[PDB]
């Protein structure tokens, strides 16, 4: 039985810049619900510094994979246990500012 | 008992939302600096509960040009909730800002 989770991209800021529909099932959000709004809007009030602190540090983490768990608010207006994964991309032909890709997945806190 | 001046005060976002000025009767009022706020969505602080509410009621602020919120809950800085009520302005030019008048319908709860 899959997990449910859906891809994103976003600034070094926490923007959405990219969001795989599968993200309809996991949360009930169209993209376009999501595109242009930063990823601390739709997170718990408690787990917000951490998700701030988190893209924070990915960036200084060499490339390597951030794991963080936060509560995310669905489309039902209901706080879902989301474990996002994040690691950033820079294309080393160019000098380009990376950008952070996370999968993004329903987990049981327990 | 607080006076109606006090418990109101002005703030100015982008049209992305964000913060980009604060009057400092809010320190008082829900306990944040306006520099803290400065740069972040109002989506940050709105209550669970009010969010689609308030998404609706931004929409009709887009396509009319002001809107009046109706009852919200803005986070405290220091946890739990303050009620407010809004007068949303659009700021058109030559949409340049949302000009804010936000009045407090209760103390932090
Ligand atoms: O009334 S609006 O125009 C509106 C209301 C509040 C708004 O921002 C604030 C200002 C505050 F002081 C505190 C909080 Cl939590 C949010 C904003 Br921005 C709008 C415009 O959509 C509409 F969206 F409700």
């Amino acid at each position: 039985c899959q997990p449910t989770r859906f891809i994103s991209r976003h600034n070094i800021e926490g923007i959405f810049t990219f969001v795989d529909h599968r993200c309809v099932a996991t949360v009930g959000y169209q993209p376009q619900e999501l595109l242009g709004k930063n990823i601390v809007e739709f997170c718990h009030p408690e787990d917000q510094q951490l998700l701030r602190d988190s893209f924070q540090q990915v960036v200084k983490l060499k490339g390597q994979v951030l794991s963080v768990m936060f509560r995310f608010r669905s489309k039902n207006q209901e706080w879902l246990w989301m474990r996002t994964s994040s690691f950033t991309f820079q294309n080393p032909y160019s000098d380009e500012i990376e950008y952070i890709i996370c999968t993004n997945t329903n987990v049981k806190n327990s | 008992f607080k006076g109606l001046d006090s418990k109101t005060f002005l703030s100015e976002h982008s049209m992305d939302m964000k913060f980009t000025y604060c009057d400092d009767r809010i320190t008082e009022l829900i306990g944040y600096h306006p520099e803290e706020l400065l740069g972040r969505s109002a989506y940050e602080f709105y209550h669970a509960l009010d969010s689609e509410n308030m998404t609706k009621s931004h929409q009709n602020l887009c396509t009319k040009g002001q809107v009046v919120s109706g009852q919200y809950r803005m986070l405290a800085k220091h946890g739990g909730y303050v009620w407010l009520e809004t007068q949303g302005t659009v700021i058109y030019n030559p949409p340049q800002c949302i000009m804010c008048v936000n009045y407090v319908l209760s103390e932090i709860e």
